[PDB]
């Protein structure tokens, strides 16, 4: 389907072809960093999605200790 | 002067060393360890020779770079050396050798 | 070939802030500063539109009141803009912005004093 | 919860084909002008087709929003989204998908000095207005509106004939973004309440008369911005006679729309109170925008600020309809609502006509056209008639069921809503004989042109709609009655 | 048949061991 | 020049100079057309939105008013431009650059001579 | 003009490089830090034109 | 009444240091001199406390804020030489062209 | 200045410093009235709030 | 022993790098024999390096900067709130100083001793957010403040530089002596520096009628310095005419890290010592004047970069509103808004940065952008209506929050304000994209393409600004964490 190294990819050759562009180069000029950005780019998307999942982990616990101590007020 | 290692946040692995010597933590240094202090160091030397040709200085640039990726890579397998023997990253190897010897 | 750029041509001269008078050549139709720049007496790169909104007097010149009548009545911008460009604050009557004059063949001979240039190169 | 639906044909893959012309026009070099305009307009017709076979699958029976999917935004699930459509929301997504084809065939001959950035402003143009027509909730109701302003902005803009434009667009940016302000207030003001902006959790919950009243005041703030209601209309001539044909057609079609739809969907169903109390209010607003703006239509001078004027009567006639809270009243307003979108939309070609060629709008100049362009003259002839109202065609439909629907509510409302039957044959008939009837001038034009092979074709799918909708409105108003009928029982229960 | 410049050969080096160490960095982790 | 403005040659934009044309410290404003084969001298001066005909010869200090058609040896007044006349030279200006793109498209950033210079070499020792 | 037109055409390979590494060095400036450093850096004389073909 | 009166002392000079501002809109160095005056009462301040309460912090931050004090200045006269050396003049109607 | 006028400057400065004594002791003495009309200020808050929620 | 530095290993790298680049800079740049070459970019190059290699240090290390709490604990304090915000200051000054190289090469600004002062700036508000005391803050505030006053003045003959140079040092110093005798106020009276002594005294009390006058001066005047510090009005006018005056790099650079710095100082201070409304008071009345002042200034100004300072005030009026309320949604939403003002602000000044190579001053120099370069006119133009909340761009979320607020904590005024000043914002924004795609001027300017590493920050930095509302779980995740991380 959608992964998160297909999104990646694409944003990463996207960004390549966008700087060419914002150079008035040609927006295929030197492929090989088109390769390199898609690469960069899935890499992140991926690391991006595992980050998310722990910062949600680290999140619920810092919730559970907040809501421990708001309940010991009725103590 | 009065000391205390005492983490805020307690290490989650078995605990090796509670603060290990700075050669027995230079000696905890893995594969990986020196993986990274090569790395850190060849892309600063890099760095250094590419960011120096335009000046003239490229060899100098290069050994100003490498000074400074050689206290990095070195601070970083520290730093990963350390927190393995204190139990706060991953440390299974550790704990192997450390339940043997 | 009956139609020269003699015919657009407008004889002007100017006085620079050492004091000195010059004869100085522009087209009829095109601002002051336009003719003031082709010899570099006011640097072409400090004033490179002929718009009032890219504009911090560094086009300002000083005309006498003879040469002040044959002119278009000075617009409430352009006197905000001289009067706040002012080190003192203090409106010029013989001040104008000279890329808000036009030349015409009415100012053939207009004698033009040219002041210090102001900075206008931002960091 | 994943709602998805189980049809092959659903909403995101409509929404989604602009998109993707508009993504693959990105990168096409501006010297391949015939591939940019082949695919723009394949990409645009596509997209026609498809909400046709939407139509087809429409399911009459129901008054709950069919071909629902939804979207996830967050993991955590609480905030979820929803897109679906009813009898209400789906004839206008069909006529937004249909009417872009013909903005991008009207500047098919500039095409090589507008460039890809023309198409592809009216391309983003339509994903957003699909989805606006599409959305289940407020929040993404109110972001997609938004969104609209920059590609119209920039319309406007850059292909505007003169620098007129500059005033035109900027009083058009600022008044609509005041008025989604006020809606974003009201919209986080609910979300105080309830902790959710989905529509179909709203129709099921309870409002205090008190905060019925307030957070009513807060939708009316922006819909009358947007119908337009005086005295807050001031931009649309403005507006409707700066920009370029095609986004004149835009904002006469489909823009104006949007403040009687959110006055349909919103509003009226989620606060039946407060709507109650403010029926002699919208009354009073709508008589005098009828009256007073069809007067001002006739001393107007500019051939594209009378029929820009006259969007205005029209869309205060359809808020009577929908005030009038019955069958006829709202039926009547969005037949009204549709018709208005295929007669303005030719209208403003026909006057795009004329401009393309002589380069001016003014009255004066023109005259004695019949004799030059009798092609032109006859289809001008059928849209003045259909601006008119006259039974046989779209327009007199849902004239008509207001009328009778404002008939039974108010008989006062309902006699000054009928002056514009007066007024409004007194501008279309004068407009068309000052154009097309009498002798020419010839010291102001004497080459003339009539229509082309292109202009043709673009009129012929607004004749057969208007003549379509005129002799036989029943296949609309069968896929909507079921819709309207839940729509006007909403909040009793006798 | 040899490249002369000593310092262009070093930073050669440490481009290659720079790479190699980077490969091998993700090998084991 | 021997008008006494300044002799750089200024050509602006969405100007277009025909083939074999021959321009000496001329100022040409922008939108013009300049006609194939055809002469600017020192200090002449080719107002906005002109055309010249191929052939034109325009000595030097002379001048083209703005929105006009001028052509000859010596050049002469032909005819006013009409409107769509004047809009249609940005287009042509565009056009040619939509052409040369494909020149552009034809050459990458570094030629392959070198190697031929090299064997060229390296076969005599 | 001949003479200087001349020159430039006929120079070898190393020569140009050498020339396009100078003009590049000497584009533009930095007097400040120059006298900050106090040192005058001075346009080779290979950049310099005679004075026969100076619009002056 | 010792505290009070040592607390006074140090709160005149801070009090001079905001007049010295106030007085001097055509002397900028007097109005450097006026931040130092007023450093110098804050200075005090610290070590007034610091008896007052038999706590070390406040001699601690008082040498730390002398520090700081002469970084000051040093800074700020570099600035007002370079003004000067460009200007010509310490004339406050010469260093106010950014505006607005 | 004169140094006679640096001398009469100081002069006056010690005679404003003993005024300001003569300022603290008189804040000094006042500090029971402070005290007792705190007393009724926080005490009407009080039988104000009590009374407020008997309703 | 040894280990107990683990918990400064970032800052010790940071500081030894910046003394090696240092040397090594005014060693080659005073040789003869290398004929005193420029080492701006070099030196940049190496110390962009060194800032990559202080981040991977720091977050590679999350754990272990915590080592020795109690050994530290009267010198400074990190958590994961210092964490996070320790690492979006370090990555505000890589990309800052990746923008700056064009300007190295092109004007030939070759003083090393620029980057150098960047660098010990860093060092200055990494030491600021992981602040504890009132001392340690002060100190670091001190060291950064020094840094920004001798690179306002950087273009040393240039008037414009001067001025604005000695205008930072004479409003700073003031600024910086109230504080400090706010500082001594608070002392006096409590006998504490250190935040958790503060918060013990301050706890439970606020102004229960026996108020410590001395407390809420100390207060009062802390408060104003912090003020000072982040350009709300009343204490703003040094911000325009810095902005202006200093070279472009040092403006961009100037208007995001010490917010960054600044903003988790006044969290730590105030939010989590107590003395209460008053000190939220002081800056929802200067959030209002901050909204109202920045929106009428903007709307007057005709240079780009008095209308970005301008904006930034108007901004940060927006994000004191978050602090105001007192929630952990305010805290939560001041994150937020401070993440995104500081990419979007990049952005702009990326681009500003690009066209400073023709030397761009004027709104009116942009006219014809949209035909000579129309990918960069887009992509100025999203940045604008991004400034201007226009959804479904990042900018919105920051003005959703402000009517999120005003409703939430129940203040309609505010939301009067926000709208009325919205639609002003609104207003001299869109006036840029009007100059560069609907005005035909008679005169254009032709402006160099820009370098490699402006494109790349600005190509993603674009995306972000687009895309964000797509993704935005992360950014809410993780300032949700610090806004908790804060008291526990
Ligand atoms: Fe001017």
């Amino acid at each position: 389907p959608i992964s998160a190294t297909m999104v990646g990819a694409l944003l990463g050759l996207g960004t390549q072809m966008y700087s060419n562009a914002l150079r008035k180069l040609p927006y295929m000029r030197h492929p090989w960093e088109h390769v390199v950005g898609m690469g960069l780019g899935a890499v992140f998307a991926n690391q991006l999605v595992k980050w998310d999942v722990k910062l949600k982990e680290d999140l619920d616990v810092m919730l559970a200790k907040a809501r421990a101590a708001n309940e010991r007020r009725y103590f | 002067m009065n000391t205390d290692i005492t983490a805020l946040e307690k290490a989650q692995y078995p605990v090796v060393d509670r603060n290990p010597a700075f050669t027995k933590v230079v000696g905890n240094f893995s594969t990986l360890d020196y993986l990274r202090f090569s790395t850190i160091t060849g892309i600063s030397v890099t760095v250094g020779y590419l960011s120096g040709i335009k000046p003239g200085i490229k060899g100098p640039s290069m050994v100003t770079g490498g000074l400074i990726g050689l206290m990095g890579g070195f601070m970083y397998a520290y730093q990963n050396s350390a927190g393995r023997l204190m139990g706060f990253f991953p440390n299974d190897g550790e704990v192997a050798s450390y339940q043997k010897r | 070939g009956s139609k020269k750029v003699s015919d657009r041509i407008v004889k002007l001269s100017a006085i620079d802030p050492d004091g000195y008078k010059q004869d100085i050549i522009g087209l009829s139709g095109q601002t002051l500063l336009r003719a003031l720049t082709h010899t570099g007496l006011i640097d072409p790169a400090s004033h490179r539109l002929d718009d009032i909104e890219a504009c911090s007097a560094e086009c300002e010149v000083q005309i006498a009141e003879e040469w002040l009548e044959k002119l278009p009545p000075r617009t409430y911008d352009e006197e905000y803009v001289l009067k706040r460009s002012s080190r003192s604050r203090i409106l010029n009557k013989h001040s104008r912005l000279g890329c808000q004059v036009v030349l015409t063949q009415e100012l053939q001979g207009m004698v033009v004093a040219v002041p210090e240039a102001k900075p206008w190169d931002i960091p | 919860l994943e709602h998805f639906c189980e049809c092959y044909f659903n909403l995101s893959g409509l929404i989604l084909c602009p998109v993707l012309g508009s993504i693959i026009l990105l990168f096409i070099p501006n010297s391949r002008i015939r591939l940019i305009r082949l695919i723009g307009l394949c990409a645009s017709l596509i997209t026609f087709l498809y909400s046709l076979v939407l139509w087809i699958q429409f399911d009459s029976s129901t008054a709950k929003f069919q071909f629902v999917e939804s979207l996830r935004w967050l993991p955590y699930e609480n905030i979820n989204f929803y897109l679906g459509i009813d009898g209400i929301s789906l004839f206008f997504v069909i006529l937004t998908t249909f009417l872009i084809p013909i903005c991008i065939l009207v500047g098919w001959s500039g095409m090589r000095s507008y460039g890809k950035e023309y198409i592809i402003a009216f391309l983003i143009c339509e994903f957003l207005m699909i989805a606006v027509f599409c959305m289940l909730d407020l929040l993404l109701f109110y972001v997609f509106f938004e969104s609209v302003l920059i590609p119209m902005f920039i319309i406007i803009g850059v292909w505007g004939s003169r620098q007129r434009k500059i005033k035109a667009a900027y009083q058009f940016f600022l008044y609509t973004l005041l008025g989604s302000l006020f809606m974003l207030l009201a919209i986080l003001l609910i979300l105080f309440q309830t902790g959710t902006t989905d529509l179909q959790i709203l129709l099921t919950t309870e409002f205090s008369e008190r905060r019925q009243i307030f957070l009513w005041i807060a939708f009316f703030a922006s819909f009358a911005v947007k119908v337009p209601m005086v005295p807050v209309h001031i931009w649309l001539p403005e507006a409707h006679v700066e920009a370029p044909t095609a986004g004149s057609v835009i904002l006469a079609g489909i823009l104006l729309k949007f403040g009687t739809y959110g006055f349909l969907r919103f509003s009226i169903p989620m606060f039946p109170e407060a709507t109650l109390c403010f029926t002699p209010f919208i009354y009073t607003l709508s008589a005098i925008a009828i009256i007073y703006t069809s007067l001002t239509t006739l001393r107007q001078i500019d051939l594209k600020k009378i029929i820009a004027y006259s969007s205005v009567a029209h869309m205060n006639l359809v808020t009577i309809g929908m005030f009038s809270l019955n069958i006829q009243g709202i039926g009547g307003s969005i037949l009204l609502m549709l018709s208005h979108g295929l007669v303005s939309s030719a209208l403003f070609l026909c006057v795009g006509v004329l401009y393309d060629r002589h380069k001016t709008r003014l009255v004066r100049y023109y005259g004695g056209l019949v004799s030059t362009m009798p092609n032109f003259s006859t289809i001008f002839f059928f849209f003045t008639l259909a601006n008119m109202s006259l039974p046989g065609t779209s327009s007199f439909i849902g004239e008509f069921l207001i009328l009778v629907g404002a008939f039974q509510r108010n008989s006062l409302v309902a006699t000054l809503a009928a002056l514009g039957m007066i007024l409004g044959a007194a501008y279309s008939l004068w407009l068309y004989n000052r154009v097309v009837s009498g002798n020419l001038k010839p010291d102001f034009l004497h080459k003339f042109s009539d229509l082309n092979g292109r202009e043709v074709f673009i009129f012929i799918p607004f004749l057969v709609g208007l003549v379509w909708m005129g002799v036989y409105p029943k296949v609309f108003l069968d896929c909507m009655h079921t819709s309207v009928s839940n729509l006007v029982q909403h909040g009793k229960f006798h | 048949k040899v490249s002369e410049d000593k310092n262009r050969n070093y930073a050669v080096v440490a481009g290659v061991v720079a790479i190699v160490g980077s490969i091998g960095w993700y090998l084991k982790a | 020049s021997p008008t006494g403005l300044p002799a750089q040659t200024l050509i602006d934009r969405y100007v277009t100079v025909g083939a074999y044309s021959l321009l000496r410290s001329c100022t040409i404003e922008p939108e013009c057309i300049i006609g194939q084969h055809s002469i600017l001298m020192e200090g002449s001066l080719v107002e906005t939105r002109s055309i010249l005909e191929a052939g034109s010869v325009l000595p030097p200090g002379r001048r083209i008013p703005s929105g006009e058609l001028w052509g000859g040896n010596p050049a002469r007044f032909i005819r006013t431009l009409t409107n769509e006349e004047t809009l249609e030279i940005p287009k042509l200006a565009v056009a040619i650059n939509h052409l040369s793109g494909d020149y552009f498209s034809e050459f990458l950033p570094y030629s392959t001579i070198y190697l031929e210079v090299e064997k060229f070499k390296k076969s005599l020792g | 003009l001949a003479q200087i037109h001349a020159s430039e055409n006929s120079k070898s390979f190393e020569q140009i490089e050498v020339e396009r590494a100078l003009r590049k060095k000497y584009a533009r400036k930095d007097e400040d830090y120059d006298s900050m450093l106090g040192i005058t850096r001075e346009t080779p004389p290979e950049l310099i034109l005679p004075d026969n073909v100076l619009p002056g | 009444m010792d505290l009070i009166k040592y607390f006074t002392f140090s709160m005149i000079i801070f009090i001079l240091g905001i007049w010295g501002i106030l007085l001097n809109r055509r002397n900028i160095l007097i109005m450097l001199m006026s931040i130092e005056l007023m450093l110098l009462a804050v200075n005090l301040n610290f070590l007034v406390f610091s008896v007052s309460l038999d706590d070390m912090m406040g001699q601690v931050f008082a040498l730390l804020v002398l520090t700081v004090a002469a970084a000051e200045s040093a800074i700020g006269l570099a600035i007002f030489v370079i003004t000067f050396r460009v200007r010509g003049t310490i004339a406050v109607e010469f260093i106010n062209s950014i505006q607005g | 200045v004169k140094v006679l006028t640096y001398f009469g400057m100081t002069l006056a400065a010690f005679a404003f410093w003993q005024s300001m004594d003569k300022v603290h002791v008189w804040i000094a003495l006042h500090q029971d009235e402070k005290q007792e009309r705190m007393e009724k200020e926080a005490e009407v808050r009080r039988v104000r709030a009590e009374l407020l929620r008997k309703a | 022993m040894f280990n107990l530095f683990l918990a400064v290993f970032p800052e010790i790298f940071i500081i030894n790098a910046t003394f090696i680049l240092l040397i090594h800079g005014v060693v080659f740049s005073t040789s003869k024999k290398y004929d005193y070459p420029p080492l701006a970019s070099n030196v940049g190059w190496l110390g962009l390096l060194s800032v990559l290699i202080t981040l991977l240090l720091l977050a590679a290390g999350a754990p272990l900067l915590t080592i020795a709490h109690l050994f530290w604990n009267n010198l400074f304090r990190r958590d994961n709130f210092t964490y996070f915000c320790q690492i979006f200051l370090l990555l505000s000054t890589a990309g800052t100083i990746s923008m700056c190289f064009d300007f190295f090469d092109q004007e030939r600004f070759d003083a090393f001793e620029f980057i150098v002062l960047i660098l010990l700036s860093t060092c200055g508000m990494l030491f600021m957010i992981s602040a504890y005391d009132l001392i340690a803050m002060y100190l670091a505030i001190e060291l950064q403040s020094l840094c920004f006053y001798v690179i306002a003045a950087s273009k040393r003959k240039s008037e414009f530089s001067t001025e604005a140079g000695l205008k930072y040092l004479i409003l700073g110093a003031f600024s910086s002596g109230i504080l400090l005798f706010g500082c001594s106020m608070i002392y006096g009276s409590t006998g504490a520096t250190h935040f958790d002594q503060l918060a013990k005294i301050l706890t439970g009390y606020e102004i229960t009628g026996a108020r410590s006058s001395g407390i809420f001066m100390g207060i009062l005047f802390i408060a104003v310095g912090f003020l000072f510090k982040i350009t709300a009005v009343p204490f703003h006018m040094w911000a325009p005419d810095i902005y202006e005056g200093s070279p472009t790099p040092v403006t961009a650079f100037l208007s995001i890290a010490p917010k960054i710095s600044i903003f988790a100082n006044i969290l730590r201070v105030f939010i989590y010592g107590s003395y209460g409304a008053t000190l939220q008071q002081i800056f929802f009345f200067c959030s209002i004047a901050s909204m109202i002042l920045g929106a009428l200034a903007a709307m007057a100004q005709t240079k780009v970069k008095r209308l970005l300072a301008y904006s930034s005030i108007g901004h940060v009026g927006y994000i004191c509103i978050g602090f105001s309320c007192g929630t952990i949604e305010g805290i939560q939403s001041l994150l937020i808004g401070i993440f995104i003002y500081a990419l979007m602000t990049m952005d702009a000044f990326a681009i500003v940065l690009a066209l400073r190579q023709t030397r761009v001053k004027y709104i009116a120099d942009l006219g014809a952008l949209a035909k000579t370069n129309p990918i960069l006119a887009i992509t100025f133009s999203i940045t604008m209506f991004s400034y201007a909340g226009i959804p479904p761009l990042a900018g919105f979320c920051s003005k959703f929050y402000l009517f999120f607020a005003a409703l939430g904590c129940g203040a309609y005024f505010l939301a009067l304000v926000g709208v009325v000043t919205s639609v002003i914002g609104c207003f001299y924004y869109i006036r840029l994209v009007k100059r560069m795609f609907f005005d035909t001027p008679r005169t254009w300017i032709l402006y160099e393409p820009m370098d490699r590493n402006k494109s790349l920050l600005l190509a993603m930095t674009s995306f972000f600004i687009t895309l964000f509302l797509l993704y935005p779980s992360p950014l809410f995740s993780v300032t949700h964490q610090m806004a908790l991380s804060l008291y526990l």
